[PDB]
Order: C-alpha cells, then structure tokens, then sequence
C-alpha cells in the first residue's frame, strides 16, 4: 500500500511528484547555492547575492554528486514532504548516461536516502510511452542537452542515439547576444532569467528562414513588446525567429554541429532499413525547447527534404510535451506491473 | 506474476484487454469487436503454425477520446507482454478509424465503436 515518487532530473529544472498525477506538482531550478549550508531551487536564486550558484547536472549528466544530493534532499523534504525511505522512487536519466553514473545514483538512493525500491528510466523512452507509442524516434530538447533517440518495440537503440550540439540555455544566451544589436545589455544571471522568459514568450520558428527574414524587413508587424520587471517595455523583432533558428543552423552559435533536422535524419539512418519507415512516421517531440510555435511544420519540411521521398514523415508535437518525460514516469510507476520492475534495497545491499 | 500475463498466448485465439485504472482487465467476450472511443485496449492474436508453434501479434488500440494514462499504459503493457512472450510478438499501433486490415479481420462483424468508456486513472 504505497505510492511511488517520480523525479525527472533536468539540467534546468527538476520535475517531481507522485505516481498517478497528470503533471509534476513540483518544478524548480536545478541550482544549488552555497555561501560565498546549501540552498536549492527558487530560494537559491532569491539569495544569489550571498551565494555561489552551481548547476549539478550538465547536459543531462550529473557532474556534482554532493550538490545533486542536496537537490534530491530538497525534492523529498522541502517540495514533496515525503520520506524517501518509505516510497519507491522512479528516477530519470539521460540517453547514453554511463552505467557508472547510474550506479552512483543508485548507491546514493539506497545508502544515503535508504529508498526501499527504485527504478531508473531513460527520459526519451518515457516520453515515447506518454505519446501512446512503442516505436518512434524522440527528439528531446531541454535546457542543457538535446538527443534524438530511436526506439523500437519499447526499447531504445543505443547505437543510433545522437546528440544535437545545442539546447535551450544556448538559445537563451544567443538571444542575450543578438539583443545587443538593439542596444540591450542583458548579462547577469538575473538578466538571463528575464531573457529566458522573453524567449519563451516571443520566439517562434520560421517555416522558411530566408523568406521570413525578407517578409519581416518589409514592415514592423514582426515587432512585439515585452514588459520587463522594472516596467520598461522591450521590443523584439526578427530576433523572435532568428534565436530558435540556431536549432537548425548551429553555425549561428559558432558551432559546427549538425542541426536538429540533420541529426534526426542521421539517427534514423543508423537504424536498419527495415524499421526506418516506422521511425519517420513517429517523430515525437519532447522537452521545453521543442515548444516553439512553428517547430512541427518546419521540422516536417526539413526532414522530408532530407529523407527518401518514399518515406512518410509525421512529426508529433504533443501539447503537454514539456512534461512528457515526467508524465511517462507517472504512468509507468502507476501500472499494476511496476512492482516487478524495480530493484529493492535488500537486493541491492546483498548484491 | 500478473494474472493476465500468465493467461496470455497459451492457445490459438483472440484475447482482448481494456486498460482500466492502470491495469489490464479482460474484455467480456460478448463485447469483442465493439470498442469504446473513450478507452485504450491491448489485443493478442495467437495463431498455431504448421510446425505446431505459436505466432503472436500484439495490437494496442487507441480510441479517439481515450486519456493519456490509458494510451500510455496500453503501449507499456504491450511492451511488457511482448517481453513475457520472449520478444516474439510483433507489435502494432491501431488508431480508431485507421486500423490495419489484419486487425479488422479478427472480427467477423468488423470493427465498431461506442461512446463513452472507463474513467481515466489521472
Ligand atoms: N514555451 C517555450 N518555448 C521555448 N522554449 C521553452 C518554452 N518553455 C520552456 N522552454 C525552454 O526549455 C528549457 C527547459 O526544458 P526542459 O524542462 O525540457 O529541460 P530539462 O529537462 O531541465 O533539461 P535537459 O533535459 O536538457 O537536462 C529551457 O531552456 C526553457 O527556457
Ligand atoms: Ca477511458
Ligand atoms: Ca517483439
Ligand atoms: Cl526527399
Ligand atoms: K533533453
Ligand atoms: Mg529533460
């Protein structure tokens, strides 16, 4: 008689809550502040003036285990008010996370937090399940990393996962950069949060970039306002679509990386010919950086161009895809079979 | 250990389960071929081959008004059943009104739909 906790370990935000909910009840920044013992999440940003702030998760991989343990403690004790030693826990991990990292997270859960049972899930796989599919390719673009993850009959294909060399934080930083054209000087950590919100509220993806540059220059209809915290209004023009264009043209960031269309194509090509149709027909978007208006239409055009013309390209953009990893975890950990999937503390300790 | 897994694929025939509150629940045989548009289902067709061996096709059927817990669970239970069957089942996603001819062909009266369904688990 017990309810699992579901924790999606994001580079930018942790999503946490209870199995069987349709959305995480706790979403907070993946930040730990220590004096210049430790503060986490929104409180750390509120006290940035007296704290040094660090991100324990880098491109989806935990790289500061002591600070990550502070994040998990905050999750259980200050967000959920749950005894970790009394609930099963489902924890997410990035595609291609090294087994040594999983083992270190498992050790912390079973020996620091004394969790009684746990299950580790690949983020992209959970998102596929949340879309009602067992086969497809997930493009999961978050704050710190983007992956393309082919999945066949329930399971990722490890040899075909690829990384697109940018994510939402790069897009925030690029908007900060290009707004200097208009005279804006956003640069501090606090200002970066403002610009992240501008990006989310005003950006969009052009269906055809060159044609959008030409139409936006013919009038002011591109321009939109945003009210800053101090009450001043900022106007943003073609930056609205030039910012997320970097997902398709990473050279805008000075990166040689392939864009997200090319990366998706390359990832499908790694898979044997006989399953590619099912992947092209089930391209599923997840994560906050896939939320731009226009993304599905643009991706469809660009992947259709690259792919063999016998293929049928269907890009799926679920409305609640910003939380689809967490939602998939909530579903999985609710199933009548979940109790058979986890590892118990007794098993681990005797292994 | 799930009781329905223990019954799955033991004889030639057709087995239909409905996702109900995060569980697989047998569909009453009288209802086979009628599907609630508000629900998701898992279907296992077992065929006896010439050699005597068994062939498995797993289909998960998604009603136009089913909730995300139901469609997600149907997909996951499909994977788990296939694993139970040692990966031998071919998996098929079936969307209301766009089902494969193979799936339609399991029902001599053809596929029919009904309003409503079991309540979401969410
Ligand atoms: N509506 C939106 N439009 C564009 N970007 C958005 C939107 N909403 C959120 N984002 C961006 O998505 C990112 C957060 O996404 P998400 O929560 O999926 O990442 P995460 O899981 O923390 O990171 P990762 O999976 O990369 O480790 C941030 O860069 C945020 O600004
Ligand atoms: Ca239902
Ligand atoms: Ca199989
Ligand atoms: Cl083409
Ligand atoms: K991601
Ligand atoms: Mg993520």
């Amino acid at each position: 008689d017990v309810q699992a906790l579901v924790v999606d370990n994001g580079s930018g935000n942790v999503k946490a809550g209870v199995a069987g909910d349709d959305a995480p009840r706790s979403v907070f920044p993946s930040i730990v502040g220590r004096p210049k013992d430790a503060f986490v999440g929104d409180e750390a940003q509120t006290k940035r003036g007296i704290l040094t702030l660090k991100y324990p998760i880098e491109h989806g991989i935990v790289t500061n285990w002591d600070d990550m343990e502070k994040i998990w403690h905050h999750t259980f004790y200050n967000e959920l008010r749950a005894a970790p030693e009394e609930h099963p826990v489902l924890l997410t991990e990035a595609p291609l996370n090294p087994k040594g990292n999983r083992e270190r997270m498992t050790q912390i859960m079973f020996e620091s937090f004394n969790v009684p049972a746990m299950y580790v899930a690949i983020q992209a796989v959970l998102s596929l399940y949340s879309s009602g599919r067992t086969t497809g390719i997930v493009l999961d673009s978050g704050d710190g990393v983007s992956h393309t993850v082919p999945i066949y009959e329930g399971y990722a294909l490890p040899h075909a996962i690829m990384r697109l060399d940018l994510a939402g934080r790069d897009l925030t930083e690029y908007l900060m950069k290009i707004l200097h054209e208009r005279g804006y000087g956003f640069s501090t950590s606090a200002e970066k949060e403002i610009v992240r919100d501008i990006k989310e509220k005003l950006c969009y993806i052009a269906l055809n970039f060159d044609e959008e540059m030409k139409t936006s220059e013919q009038s002011s209809d591109i321009e939109k306002s945003y009210e800053l915290p101090d009450g001043n209004i900022i106007t943003v023009g073609n930056e609205r679509f030039r910012c997320p264009e970097a997902l398709f043209q990473p050279s805008f960031l000075g990166k040689e990386a392939a864009g997200i269309h090319t990366t998706t194509f390359n990832s499908i090509k790694k898979c044997d010919v006989d399953i590619r149709k099912d992947l092209y027909g089930n391209i599923v978007l997840s994560g906050g950086t896939t939320m731009y208006e226009g993304i599905g239409e643009r991706l469809t055009r660009d992947i259709t161009t690259l792919a063999p013309s016998t293929m049928k390209i269907k890009v799926v953009a679920p409305p609640e895809r910003k939380y689809s990893v967490w939602i998939g975890g909530s579903i999985l950990s609710s199933l009548s079979t979940f109790q058979q999937m986890w590892i118990t503390k007794e098993e681990y300790d005797e292994s | 250990e799930h009781p329905e897994f223990l019954k799955a694929g033991k004889e030639p025939g057709l087995q239909i389960w409905r996702v109900e509150k995060f569980d697989l629940v047998p569909v009453p045989p009288n209802l086979y071929g009628d599907f609630f548009t508000g629900d998701a289902y898992v279907i296992l067709k077992t065929v006896q081959l010439r050699q005597g061996q068994l062939q498995y096709d797993l289909h998960y059927w998604l009603g136009n008004e089913c909730s995300q817990d139901e469609s997600g669970a149907a997909a996951i239970f499909t994977v788990q059943l296939d694993d139970y069957l040692n990966g031998r089942a071919v998996q098929h996603r079936e969307v209301q009104g766009f089902e494969s001819s193979t799936f339609s062909g399991y029902f001599k009266s053809g596929l029919k739909y009904k309003k409503g369904g079991v309540a979401s688990g969410f």
